[PDB]
Parts: structure tokens; C-alpha cells; sequence
């Protein structure tokens, strides 16, 4: 990275003067494509006397429908518990009078037929990938559903996901944090931004101070965002690694129907148009082996990829609580900076997070001190920093340079002001 | 990317070559040619 | 394979796949082998210019591409490059 | 595997369809077959010259050929020969030679010695068999046959079917003798003796080798089944030029090269055929396909269910099912008043409810179904939860006067039961070997 | 108690599905070895024996696959758990939802067979009141701003109220602060405000 | 410094255990390749490998 030096010294800080509203875009998936596996049709290609020969293990199939089946049931718990979060569709105001703020391309449009919004229909389509029967009789999606592979379709269709965020969407600038926790209250937009402002320590007069440059700054963020993901598709890499490692494993199953196995062929047919009982069945024995052992190898690594999934949409729902539903002291968990407030979007088999932050931006030094010695006593700041400018003494707020004068509702008084190292003299200011 | 042989018969000295060859597990023959000179072969 | 051809100095710029024809049961041991030249005549001959190319076959693994319509429109050499040792891993 | 299942959804396979007719389709060739020439032959010719015969255009008649000769040792490699009529051979071969007794043995994959290195090798990856039956009758006459000759002497193992007429004279002693017979150099070629009264292993064998493959390029012999018209639009025990299997055929319009007759899909099963009688080119799927899901309450609670067919169009599931052929108690479940297509596929055996509730059994694409009291199965779009509306406005606020307490209960799992495994007590019941 | 339940049935089924896979042939002429050893003498013995072995051990590996998944399920949960017990009763979380839906007073835990469960006692508000607000308050050309709440009005007068209670509070100097006039402000409102 | 070690120690004993394990027969009459490619001809080295 690039080389820095800070320069550290006993009684030198740097203060922020200016800051800046970023908006950063992350990305977490959710679910996977909920598969399900016929052995009888993969194993023996519709032939009773392959599929008396496989009855007499039975136990293995069962396990396996048994595992595929708990993996569906698992994503389809991974979307309920990220998205359905509160159970109440908080519809969004129809007068957008949010202070400045502009919100019309992350909430929904009403035009579209879809409630897609205007980034979710960006989000929809870097990432690529429903084939009905029929169009098979008169391709990758049609041999596997030859071969036993289908794809059940996920329990939320993705209006009902986008609702959902719509909802949340809603809830998060008509109430806030307080939707969260129960009963969903109401507070005008300007103020909740104040107030998530206070939660990082900055007084809530800096945002009313500059209200209107601090929405620009989040119109702008946000235009960038879109900008910046209607330009590339590299950006959603783990979404798209999601689905083409699931539609590849699928892909080396049906391939691996190829594979002899030490038999005299890979086709049913021919084994049993060339051989007589005896020895087809010993052949098909080898086939039922190698071909159950590889059902069994692409189980074992739909489970670990599973595991993987559900720690993703845990955290993923995790997020969603202490970010959406509230704002986190965390550090860097949403987001690089001091963290203002987030909002979702969904995404195919996934979840973005458009985290917008609070980052200092034009910091000056200053000289400090820790103490202020009025009269032989020591005087603290409460909330701030002593700062000076040169000639006078000032307390201020850390993240952004405001100073006041010394007073006593300012500071606080504790023993006499020899014990303190690094105290300077100043005067105190009693109203 | 492998050096194949060229032989060729051109009139022009007149160029009459044809020797034997080994036939070590397999050959490619091929002929860029006009008027059927090139035509039959014997193996042993 | 008989192709076209306007080119009358090396091998074609290109790439073609050979289809087969005979599986002769000889059962004869091969490993000296000769071609077959003809006179143009009118030692009083003439030879008309005609050109041969000779190159032996060696183990290899190969691999291939078929199109849509199943014939062989691209391949790739194993073991002759880096790079064709990639392409034939992936 | 139980009885009692509880409320939910449950995928399953497919017992639903099963064969009930066979398909024969083999080409129009009535020809007897050349087979009188090659075992009814005046002279075979001697092994290290065996003779090589081709067979084409033959409908290839009965398994072991039982008309009036008994073969010894017929044994097949590769194909059983029960079923040796049922196929169509690619490129058969019949090579025909006569050896003594004791080295019939040698005609297999594997084997060595005079005839199976001097004279004639096969290989491992051999498909065929090997007719080998006793001719001293025939092949010996008083004084012996100084007819039939094998290869005493060569410099090197032979290939497989490669064959050796060579006489030139094999240098025994490390001197050249330039050709001609003398000492430590001796000529190749050495004659049987075949008395009429000498020993069973120095009896003529007459052998037969019919070398073939199966299923891979266009077939000219075909057995002896007789043909049949082709079903289509159903699944069958359809024979093609051999292979045995089951599926319903469609028409194709794939650009097979003259030489290829068969192709194959990416799993290496069969997904393009040509029809020997009619040259045209089709192609091959399953009938036992689809997933089927069933949409049970639970058993202690009633015994009706719904039924789900994937992806299925069910203006044409009856098709998609085969309802042409199965007991009616599961053709009612392929058409009725309560059909529903949902993007998820068809629903059979539960109305669909324009209300919208949370919801008991998942069945998917925002459907759900429940077991309501009015006593039946209803299907419907889930509700995401009661709708609401925040009154926002640049000036109102909402603030609490009153609270709960509220006590919340939730459960993690910590540990699972600590197992272990003595494979030697598993695996072998407690026996030493 | 449905995800102990899970974790035993899963536990004790696998187990069953183990011992029921001992009757698999895994292509043998049977599945007991008193069988194959009393029917055949050593040489083809040996060569079934091996395939049941074979199966045998398989089957084996699937199973400890099995538990090496569920077990590291499991210690995800008990890492979860640990986290919980650490945050929620030997302390209070801010974390929103992480310890009950509402803001978190305190938890309890009790055992259970092969788990933990957690009493999350929480703050749920209940009747709320709308009222007119703003953000701050002129009193003489300079902007006043809370400290702890919101300006809240009743229609006639204004008060300082904290939120998740309705505890209005009259205008001081201590309730508030002072920064700037009272034009940058967007939303203010004029009111007197007492000084103590 | 137990976690740690026992990471390493895992790693490189799963990789000693891979070794040992060209070792067994799996049914054939040997474990080592060139003993079944000089004792064998073509099929049954085939039927073994
Ligand atoms: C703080 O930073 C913002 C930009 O991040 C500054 O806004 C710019 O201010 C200059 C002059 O005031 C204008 O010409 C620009 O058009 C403004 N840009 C944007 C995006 O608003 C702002 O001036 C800075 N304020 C302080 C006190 O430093
Ligand atoms: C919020 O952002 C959009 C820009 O995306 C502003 O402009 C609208 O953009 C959409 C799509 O480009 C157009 O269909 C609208 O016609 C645009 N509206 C106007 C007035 O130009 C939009 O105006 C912004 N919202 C507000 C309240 O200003
Ligand atoms: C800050 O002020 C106090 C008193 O005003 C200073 O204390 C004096 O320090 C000098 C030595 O520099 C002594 O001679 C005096 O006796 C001290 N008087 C008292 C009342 O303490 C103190 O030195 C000043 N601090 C600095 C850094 O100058
Ligand atoms: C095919 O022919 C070649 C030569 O005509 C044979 O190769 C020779 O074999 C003899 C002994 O059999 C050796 O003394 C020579 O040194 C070999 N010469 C070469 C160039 O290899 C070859 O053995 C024959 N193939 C078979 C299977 O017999
Ligand atoms: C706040 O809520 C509690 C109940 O949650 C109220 O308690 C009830 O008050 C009424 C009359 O005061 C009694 O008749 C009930 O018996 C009380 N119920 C319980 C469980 O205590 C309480 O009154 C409410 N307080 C305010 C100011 O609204
Ligand atoms: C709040 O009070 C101030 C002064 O008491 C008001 O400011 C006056 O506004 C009127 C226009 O409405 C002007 O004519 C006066 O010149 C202003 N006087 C001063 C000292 O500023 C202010 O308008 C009041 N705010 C509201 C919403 O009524
Ligand atoms: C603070 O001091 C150091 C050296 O005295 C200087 O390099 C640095 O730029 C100063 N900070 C700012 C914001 O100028
Ligand atoms: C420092 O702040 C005081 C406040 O009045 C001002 O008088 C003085 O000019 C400032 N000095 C510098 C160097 O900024
Ligand atoms: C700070 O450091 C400088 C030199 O490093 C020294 O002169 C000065 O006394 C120190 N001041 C304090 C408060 O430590
Ligand atoms: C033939 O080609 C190869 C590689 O292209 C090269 O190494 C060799 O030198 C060439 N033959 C001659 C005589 O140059
Ligand atoms: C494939 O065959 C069809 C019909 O002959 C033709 O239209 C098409 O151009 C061919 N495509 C290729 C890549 O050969
Ligand atoms: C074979 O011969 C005739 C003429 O080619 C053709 O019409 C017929 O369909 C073929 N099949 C049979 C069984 O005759
Ligand atoms: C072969 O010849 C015998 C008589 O020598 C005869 O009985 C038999 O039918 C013939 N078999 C065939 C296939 O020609
Ligand atoms: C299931 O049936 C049994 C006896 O028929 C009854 O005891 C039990 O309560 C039933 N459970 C449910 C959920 O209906
Ligand atoms: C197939 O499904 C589509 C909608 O999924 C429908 O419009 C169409 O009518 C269906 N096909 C038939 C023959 O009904
Ligand atoms: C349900 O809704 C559809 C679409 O509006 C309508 O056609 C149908 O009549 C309704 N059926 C009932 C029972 O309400
Ligand atoms: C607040 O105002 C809206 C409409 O003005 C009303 O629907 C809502 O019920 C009010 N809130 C309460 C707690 O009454
Ligand atoms: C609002 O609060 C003040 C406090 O004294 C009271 O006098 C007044 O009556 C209240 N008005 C209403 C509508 O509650
Ligand atoms: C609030 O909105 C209303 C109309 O939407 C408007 O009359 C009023 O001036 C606005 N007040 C503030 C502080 O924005």
C-alpha cells in the first residue's frame, strides 16, 4: 500500500474540519439453487432390472434424498430468516418530502409491473442465470433433468424477496431504529439522520447546519453507485460464483455418467443387449457402485457448500438486524467509517447492502493538552478535546472542528492540577 | 509444430526422388498438386 | 480429407479434420513404406511438379472441439505449449 | 419407508409408468448368410495362413449354429451368447484355420505358446468367439496331412491378427547361413502329422474365430428377429440395431455424416438414432421423467393429499404422466376440476383460494397449501404479513406513553452425542480372517 | 424444543441407517460373513470378503462425513451460544435482535438436553401518540437543540421528551444547548425558553 | 500456542496418511504398479489397475 508516516507528538492532534457521506456497496449471498436427485432415473436409466439390482441398497438413496432434502429446507429457511425479518409491509409514503434525500432508485417503481427498483433491476441482471417440458422434446438444463437432476424453484419468488425489502426499505425512513423493536413509530427523515449522527459523536447541529450539502453528498453517492454497477459486472463475483459453481457440479454429474468403472461399457443398454443375466449383472454391479459413489461425492460437496451458504446468510441476516433495523457501533461491519445507516436490495440467490457512512475528510492540527489549570485545579472536557489555535483555548467534538469556550457546563473540575502530566494554564469562563 | 519432410518433383537437374521411408507406428501424406502425380504407395 | 487449395509453396494456413474410410484386415507388418511418382513422357520423360509431404505420427493426447453440427472445428495439442497444457487441464 | 408420515411435502420417484409392449426395428436384409463357405468348407487353410472372410449383407442366423455340427468349445468374449441372435454386428470377420488338439486352448486373449505366438495372436480388447470342434474324420488321413503347416520358428512374437507367410530360414546359431538349410539354421515351417488313429490332442481341430463390434458404426448383419412397426409418441422396449432399453422416440433433423449411425449426449447415453429400415435421423428421451411432489397432512389427521408434477404444462400433463396406461386412482390425480398451474408446475387434488394466509406446507414460486376445516386441501399465494402504512410527515412524530416487558424464549443446540465406531467389530463380525 | 429434537433424531437416525446398511451385498453372494466363510473355502472367500469390506469401510467413511458436517454445524451453533451467554447475560447487548426483539434488558439462561435455551427479556414500547415536532427552537435569534430527546408539543406548549417513554420536560438551559442562529436550520419553531 | 500446532500437525499428517495409504491392495494382487505390469499381460493388468 502506499507509504504514510503520521506524525505522532505529545501535544499535536489532527481534528477533521469537513467529512464525507459515503456510500459503499457489499455483497452477501443467501441461498442456493435447491437441486433434487432421482437415483433410480440417474443410476438405472429406466430399466427395472438395473433397479431391482440397486434395491437391495435402498438405504444409500434415502440418505441422500434425505440430505438434498435438508439442504432445500436450509435455503429456504437462509432467505426467510435474511428477508422476513418484520412481518409487517410497511408501504412506502407516496410524498417523497425527505429533506433533500432522494430514495427513488432504491425504492420501488411504481410503473414497472415488477416491484423491482431501479438498482435491483441493475442488480438483476449482471448476474445471468424455468425450462417447462415440451421445449426439451422439440441443452445443459435438459440432460439433467433426463438424468434424474432437477432444480425445485425457491419457496419466495423474487417480487415477494423485493417486497419484503420494500418493506424494509420503509420502515427504515418512515421510523427509523424503531421499527426494529416492535411497534414501528414515525420521525421525520432530517431527524433520525440528526440522531444518527449523534450515535457516532457528532452533535446533531452539524447536520442541520449542512443539511442540504449532506443530501447532495448522498444523491451523488448514490447516482455513483449506480453508475458504478451499470458500468462492470465483475462487481457481484460472489453471486455469480455462487450460481456457476452450482450449475457446474451439476454439469461434471451428468459427465461423469461416461465413466466405465472398470465395466465393459457406460450405457445400461448395451450391457444389457450384449450380455446375458449373469454377467450384466455383475457389470451393472461395478456401474451401480461408481455411479451411487459419485451421487454420494456431489452430496458431500453440496453439504460443505451449504455450511458455506448458511454462515453467509447468517451474517447476512445479522447485518440486516444491526444495520437496517438499527445502527451499528461495530467497527467496519458495515461498512468503512463511522457507520450512518444501510439499506437492502436483493439480489438473484443473495442480498446487497448499500452502507452509507460518515468518513472525516480535511483534518488540520492542532495543539493540545489534556488539562486546563484555572485557579490550582484541574479542569476536563466532557464531551471533546482541548484544542488551540495558536492564541486561545477551546474545547470541540472530535470528528468535526466546531470549538466553544471554556466554561464550567463545558469541562469538569477533579483535584488540584499538579498530578496531571502535560496540563497548560488558561483561564475559565464562568456565565 | 513439427518439421515434416518435403519432397517434391519439379522439372526445372529434374528432381526424380521417391526413396524408401520408415514407417515408424504411423505416417501423414499429404499432396499439394495438379496433375496426378502423386498416386499409389507400397508398404512392407 | 480433399480440400481446395491457390497456395503453391508450404501446408495451408489452417485447419482441417480428417474423416475415414478403410480399416483394411492386412494383417501385414509395415515399416518401411514408399511412394508411387509417374513420367510425363514424349530416361526421355518429363516431370510435371507435384510436391509431398511426409510426417510421423507420435502418442499424444489431444483434444478436440466439436461444433453443433458435429464436425471437428478446433483442437488443441497437449504437451506442445504451456499454454496447451492449460487449455487441455481446464 | 414408514407409515405414518407426518404434515408437509414430500418429493418421490416415478413407479407410476411401466413397459407393457416390445419394439423390434432391425433393416430389411433376408439374405442367408455366406455360413456354408466358412463351415462347411472342402479344405480350411493352415494356421500360419489362416484365412480371413468377410461377412456382410446376412441376416446372421441362430445362436451356436446347430444344424448338424457339434461344437466342442464355443466361448464367447464380450458378448454372452444367449443373446447372440438379438444383435447387429458392425464389421464381422470369420477367420478359419485348423490346428492339432491339445493347442485349441491357445485361441483366447492371454494365452501363448506355438499357435498363439508363432501363428496367430487375438487381443485383450476382443469382441467375439471361437467355434472350435474336432475334424479328424475329415482333416486326417492314413499316412497324415502333409497339408497343414504351422510356423516352428520366428525371431519375434507375433501381433494380434497379424498374419506371417514368410519362409525365409531362421538363424538358430548365431552364423548366418545365407538362406538355405543346415546346421543351427532351420526352416521356418513345420508340417502336422494327423493320423487317423493318433491321440486326441494330436487330432485336427477345425476353428472358427467371428470377430465383431457392437454398437458404434453402421450395421449390415442382423440376427434373425423378425421386425416390427414402431409406437411412437410411447415408451417401449425398443430395439435398435441391438440396444435394449426404454423411451419414447421423436422425430430430428441432426446432420449425420454417412459413415456415423449412432450419436451420443455429453452423459454418453443415446441421444440420436437412425432408423435402419427408413434412413432418417430421430432422437431418444425418457418417459419415466418429471419429479412429482405430494401434498400430505399429516396421517392422524386425515388421508387426502395434492399432488405437484414439476414443470409440467398440465394443458398436456396427461401426456407428461402417461395417462394412457396406469390404474385410474392415479389417472383422477392427471385430470380434474381442482387443476392448478402455478410457475412452480401443475397441482391436482386442491383448490386454489384467492385469500392469503400464513402457511402450513411450503410448495413453492409463493405457493403454499394447508388442510382447512369446508374439510379439503386449499392452495394459495402466501401473505407476507399484515400490511401496513406509517403516516410520515416532515413534522409529526410518534412517541411511546406505555411499554411491556416482554420474555422471549429461543434455543440453540451445544453438543451432539459423542459416537464411536470400532471398524473391526463393524465391519467383521468378530471373525479372525 | 424443534431444533434438539432435530439434533437428536438426526443422531440417532444416521446411526440406524448405519446399522441397516451391514444387510447391503455391495455385489457379494451375500451379506453375512458366516455365510461366505462357511459356503467358500479360502480363495473365493477371500475375493467377496473383499467387496463387503470394501462397502463396508464406504459406508463407514460416508458416515463420519456425515458427522464431520453436523459437527461443525454444531459448533457453530455453540459458538453462537458462547457468544450469547458472553453478551446477553454476563452483560447487555446493543446489538439489535441479537438477544430477543426489543431493545435488550437482560437474558437468562437455562440447560437442556444437548443445549441451551435463553429467556431474553427485553423493552417493547406499546401506545404510542403522535405529536407535532421540530428540530430546533429560536428563542432570540440562536438555535436551541436537546440534549437527551426531541422537542415535542402537545398543540400549545413545547417540552423536551426522551424517546421509548412519554416524559416531557419544560424548556431550560440544561435540557438544551445553543449553537449558531437560528436561520440555517430547517423546520425551526419559535417558543421562550425558562432560565433557571 | 495449542491451535496452531494442531493446525500444522493436521495438515501434515492427513498428507503422511495419503502416502501410507499406496500401501494398500484394494483387492488386487499388489500395490505397486510395476509389480502388476511385469507379472501381468494386458487384461487382467488392466482388470487389476
Ligand atoms: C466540505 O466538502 C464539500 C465537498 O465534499 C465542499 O463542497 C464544495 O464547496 C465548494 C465551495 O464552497 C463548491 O465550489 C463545491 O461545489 C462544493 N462541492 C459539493 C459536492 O458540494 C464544502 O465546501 C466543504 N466545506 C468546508 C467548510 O470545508
Ligand atoms: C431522484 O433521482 C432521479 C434521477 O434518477 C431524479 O430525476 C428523475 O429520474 C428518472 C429516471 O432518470 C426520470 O424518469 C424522472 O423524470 C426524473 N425526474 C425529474 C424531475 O427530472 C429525480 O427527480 C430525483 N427525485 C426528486 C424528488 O428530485
Ligand atoms: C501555570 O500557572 C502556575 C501559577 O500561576 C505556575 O506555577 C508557578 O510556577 C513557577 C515556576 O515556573 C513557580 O516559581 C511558582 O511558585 C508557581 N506558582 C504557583 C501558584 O504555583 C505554573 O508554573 C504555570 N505552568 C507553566 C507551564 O508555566
Ligand atoms: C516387422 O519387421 C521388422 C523388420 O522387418 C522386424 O524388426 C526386426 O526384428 C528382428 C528380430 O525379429 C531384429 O533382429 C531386427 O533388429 C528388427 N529390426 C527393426 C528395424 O526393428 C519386426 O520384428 C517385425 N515385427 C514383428 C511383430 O515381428
Ligand atoms: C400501561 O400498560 C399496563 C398493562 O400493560 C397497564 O396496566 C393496567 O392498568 C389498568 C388500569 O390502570 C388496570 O386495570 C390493569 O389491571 C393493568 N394491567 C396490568 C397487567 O398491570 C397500565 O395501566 C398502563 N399505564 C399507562 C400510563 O398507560
Ligand atoms: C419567529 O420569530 C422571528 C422574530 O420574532 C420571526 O422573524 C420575523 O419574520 C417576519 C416575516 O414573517 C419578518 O417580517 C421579520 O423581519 C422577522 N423579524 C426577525 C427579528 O427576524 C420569524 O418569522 C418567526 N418564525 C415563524 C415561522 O413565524
Ligand atoms: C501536521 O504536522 C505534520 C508535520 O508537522 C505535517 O506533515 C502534516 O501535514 C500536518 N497535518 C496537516 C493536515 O496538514
Ligand atoms: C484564534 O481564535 C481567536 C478567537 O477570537 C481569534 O481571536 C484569533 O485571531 C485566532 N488566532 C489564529 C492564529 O487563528
Ligand atoms: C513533549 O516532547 C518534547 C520533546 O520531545 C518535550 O520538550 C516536551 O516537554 C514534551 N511535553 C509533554 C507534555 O510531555
Ligand atoms: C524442424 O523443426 C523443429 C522445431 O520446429 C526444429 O527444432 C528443427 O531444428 C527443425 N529442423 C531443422 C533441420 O532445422
Ligand atoms: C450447420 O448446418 C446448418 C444447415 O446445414 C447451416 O445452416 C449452418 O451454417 C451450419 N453451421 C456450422 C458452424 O457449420
Ligand atoms: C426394406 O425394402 C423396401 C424398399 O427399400 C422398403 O420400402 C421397406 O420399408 C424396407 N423394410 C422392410 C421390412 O421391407
Ligand atoms: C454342412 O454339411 C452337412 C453335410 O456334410 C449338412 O448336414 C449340414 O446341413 C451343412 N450345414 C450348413 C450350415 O451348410
Ligand atoms: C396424531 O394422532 C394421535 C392419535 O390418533 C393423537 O394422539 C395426536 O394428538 C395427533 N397429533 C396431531 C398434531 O394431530
Ligand atoms: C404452456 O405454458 C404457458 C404459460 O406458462 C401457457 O401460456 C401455454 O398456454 C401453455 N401451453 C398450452 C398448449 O397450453
Ligand atoms: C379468484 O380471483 C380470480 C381473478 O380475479 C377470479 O377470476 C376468480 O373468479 C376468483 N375466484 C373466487 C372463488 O373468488
Ligand atoms: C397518527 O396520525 C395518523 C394519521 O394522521 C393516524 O392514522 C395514526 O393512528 C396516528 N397515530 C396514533 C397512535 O394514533
Ligand atoms: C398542553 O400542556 C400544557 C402544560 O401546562 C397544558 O397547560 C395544556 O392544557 C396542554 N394542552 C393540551 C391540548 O393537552
Ligand atoms: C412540511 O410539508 C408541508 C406540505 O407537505 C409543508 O407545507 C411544510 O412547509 C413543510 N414543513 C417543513 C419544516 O418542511
Amino acid at each position: 500500500g502506499a507509504e504514510n508516516s503520521v506524525a505522532y507528538s505529545n501535544n499535536s492532534i489532527a481534528i477533521p474540519t469537513n467529512f464525507t457521506i459515503s456510500v459503499t456497496t457489499e455483497i452477501l449471498p443467501v441461498s442456493m439453487t435447491k437441486t433434487s436427485v432421482d437415483c433410480t432415473m440417474y443410476i438405472c436409466g429406466d430399466s427395472t432390472e438395473c433397479s431391482n439390482l440397486l434395491l437391495q441398497y435402498g438405504s444409500f438413496c434415502t440418505q441422500l434424498n434425505r440430505a438434498l432434502t435438508g439442504i432445500a429446507v436450509e435455503q429456504d429457511k437462509n432467505t426467510q430468516e435474511v428477508f422476513a425479518q418484520v412481518k409487517q409491509i410497511y408501504k412506502t409514503p407516496p410524498i417523497k418530502d425527505f429533506g433533500g434525500f432522494n430514495f427513488s432508485q432504491i425504492l420501488p417503481d411504481p410503473s414497472k409491473p415488477s416491484k423491482r427498483s431501479f438498482i435491483e433491476d441493475l442488480l438483476f441482471n449482471k448476474v445471468t442465470l424455468i425450462k417447462q417440458y415440451g421445449d426439451c422434446l422439440g441443452d445443459l438444463i435438459c440432460a439433467q433433468k433426463f438424468n434424474g437432476l432437477t432444480v425445485l424453484p425457491p419457496l419466495l419468488t423474487d417480487e415477494m424477496i423485493a417486497q419484503y425489502t420494500s418493506a424494509l426499505l420503509a420502515g427504515t425512513i418512515t421510523s427509523g431504529w424503531t421499527f426494529g423493536a416492535g411497534a414501528a413509530l414515525q420521525i421525520p427523515f432530517a431527524m433520525q439522520m440528526a440522531y444518527r449522527f449523534n450515535g457516532i459523536g457528532v452533535t446533531q447541529n452539524v447536520l442541520y447546519e449542512n443539511q442540504k450539502l449532506i443530501a447532495n453528498q448522498f444523491n451523488s453517492a448514490i447516482g455513483k453507485i449506480q453508475d458504478s454497477l451499470s458500468s462492470t459486472a465483475s462487481a457481484l463475483g460472489k453471486l455469480q460464483d455462487v450460481v456457476n459453481q452450482n450449475a457446474q457440479a451439476l454439469n461434471t454429474l451428468v459427465k461423469q455418467l461416461s465413466s466405465n468403472f472398470g465395466a465393459i461399457s457406460s450405457v445400461l443398454n448395451d450391457i444389457l443387449s450384449r450380455l446375458d443375466k449373469c454377467e450384466a449383472e455383475v457389470q451393472i454391479d461395478r456401474l451401480i457402485t461408481g455411479r451411487l459413489q459419485s451421487l454420494q461425492t456431489y452430496v458431500t460437496q453440496q453439504l460443505i457448500r451449504a455450511a458455506e451458504i448458511r454462515a453467509s446468510a447468517n451474517l447476512a441476516a445479522t447485518k440486516m438486524s444491526e444495520c437496517v433495523l438499527g445502527q451499528s457501533k461495530r467497527v467496519d461491519f458495515c461498512g468503512k467509517g463511522y457507520h450512518l445507516m444501510s439499506f437492502p436490495q436483493s439480489a438473484p440467490h443473495g442480498v446487497v447492502f448499500l452502507h452509507v457512512t460518515y468518513v472525516p475528510a480535511q483534518e488540520k492540527n492542532f495543539t493540545t493538552a489534556p488539562a486546563i489549570c484555572h485557579d490550582g485545579k484541574a479542569h476536563f472536557p466532557r464531551e471533546g478535546v482541548f484544542v488551540s489555535n495558536g492564541t486561545h483555548w477551546f474545547v470541540t467534538q472530535r470528528n468535526f472542528y466546531e470549538p466553544q469556550i471554556i466554561t464550567t457546563d463545558n469541562t469538569f473540575v477533579s483535584g488540584n492540577c499538579d498530578v496531571v502530566i502535560g496540563i497548560v494554564n488558561n483561564t475559565v469562563y464562568d456565565p | 509444430f513439427s518439421n515434416v519432410t518435403w519432397f517434391h518433383a519439379i522439372h526445372v537437374t529434374k528432381r526424380f526422388d521417391n526413396p524408401v521411408l520408415p514407417f515408424n507406428d504411423g505416417v501423414y501424406f499429404a499432396s499439394t498438386e495438379k496433375s496426378n502425380i502423386i498416386r499409389g504407395w507400397i508398404f512392407g | 480429407k480433399h480440400t481446395p487449395i491457390n497456395l503453391v509453396r508450404d501446408l495451408p494456413q489452417g485447419f482441417s479434420a480428417l474423416e475415414p474410410l478403410v480399416d483394411l484386415p492386412i494383417g501385414i507388418n509395415i515399416t518401411r513404406f514408399q511412394t508411387l511418382l509417374a513420367l510425363h513422357r514424349s530416361s526421355g520423360w518429363t516431370a510435371g511438379a507435384a510436391a509431398y509431404y511426409v510426417g510421423y505420427l507420435q502418442p499424444r493426447t489431444f483434444l478436440l472441439k466439436y461444433n453443433e453440427n458435429g464436425t471437428i472445428t478446433d483442437a488443441v495439442d497437449c504437451a506442445l505449449d504451456p499454454l496447451s497444457e492449460t487449455k487441455c487441464t481446464l | 419407508k414408514s407409515f405414518t408420515v407426518e404434515k408437509g411435502i414430500y418429493q418421490t420417484s416415478n413407479f407410476r409408468v411401466q413397459p407393457t409392449e416390445s419394439i423390434v426395428r432391425f433393416p430389411n436384409i433376408t439374405n442367408l448368410c455366406p455360413f456354408g463357405e466358412v463351415f462347411n468348407a472342402t479344405r480350411f487353410a493352415s494356421v500360419y495362413a489362416w484365412n480371413r472372410k468377410r461377412i456382410s449383407n446376412c441376416v446372421a442366423d441362430y445362436s451356436v449354429l446347430y444344424n448338424s455340427a457339434s461344437f466342442s468349445t464355443f466361448k464367447c468374449y464380450g458378448v454372452s451368447p444367449t443373446k447372440l441372435n438379438d444383435l447387429c454386428f458392425t464389421n464381422v470377420y470369420a477367420d478359419s484355420f485348423v490346428i492339432r488338439g491339445d493347442e485349441v486352448r491357445q485361441i483366447a486373449p492371454g494365452q501363448t505358446g506355438k499357435i498363439a505366438d508363432y501363428n496367430y495372436k487375438l487381443p485383450c480388447d476382443f469382441t467375439g468367439c471361437v467355434i472350435a470342434w474336432n475334424s479328424n474324420n475329415l482333416d486326417s488321413k492314413v499316412g497324415g496331412n502333409y497339408n497343414y503347416l504351422y510356423r516352428l520358428f520366428r525371431k519375434s512374437n507375433l501381433k494380434p491378427f497379424e498374419r506371417d507367410i514368410s519362409t525365409e530360414i531362421y538363424q538358430a546359431g548365431s552364423t548366418p547361413c545365407n538362406g538355405v538349410e543346415g546346421f543351427n539354421c532351420y526352416f521356418p515351417l513345420q508340417s502336422y502329422g494327423f493320423q487317423p488313429t493318433n491321440g486326441v490332442g494330436y487330432q485336427p481341430y477345425r476353428v472358427v474365430v467371428l470377430s465383431f463390434e457392437l454398437l458404434h458404426a453402421p450395421a449390415t448383419v442382423c440376427g434373425p428377429k423378425k421386425s416390427t412397426n414402431l409406437v411412437k409418441n410411447k415408451c417401449v422396449n425398443f430395439n435398435f440395431n441391438g440396444l435394449t432399453g426404454t423411451g419414447v422416440l421423436t422425430e430430428s433433423n441432426k446432420k449425420f455424416l454417412p459413415f456415423q449411425q449412432f450419436g451420443r449426449d455429453i452423459a454418453d447415453t443415446t441421444d440420436a438414432v437412425r432408423d435402419p429400415q427408413t434412413l432418417e435421423i430421430l432422437d431418444i428421451t425418457p418417459c419415466s421423467f418429471g419429479g412429482v411432489s405430494v401434498i400430505t397432512p399429516g396421517t392422524n389427521t386425515s388421508n387426502q393429499v395434492a399432488v405437484l408434477y414439476q414443470d409440467v404444462n398440465c394443458t398436456e400433463v396427461p401426456v407428461a404422466i402417461h395417462a394412457d396406461q396406469l390404474t385410474p386412482t392415479w389417472r383422477v390425480y392427471s385430470t380434474g376440476s381442482n387443476v392448478f398451474q402455478t410457475r412452480a408446475g401443475c397441482l391436482i387434488g386442491a383448490e386454489h383460494v384467492n385469500n392469503s394466509y400464513e402457511c402450513d406446507i411450503p410448495i413453492g414460486a409463493g405457493i403454499c397449501a394447508s388442510y382447512q376445516t369446508s374439510q379439503s386441501i386449499i392452495a394459495y399465494t402466501m401473505s407476507l404479513g399484515a400490511e401496513n402504512s406509517v403516516a410520515y410527515s416532515n413534522n409529526s412524530i410518534a412517541i411511546p406513553t406505555n411499554f411491556t416487558i416482554s420474555v422471549t424464549t429461543e434455543i440453540l443446540p451445544v453438543s451432539m452425542t459423542k459416537t464411536s465406531v470400532d471398524c473391526t467389530m463393524y465391519i467383521c463380525g468378530d471373525s479372525t480372517e
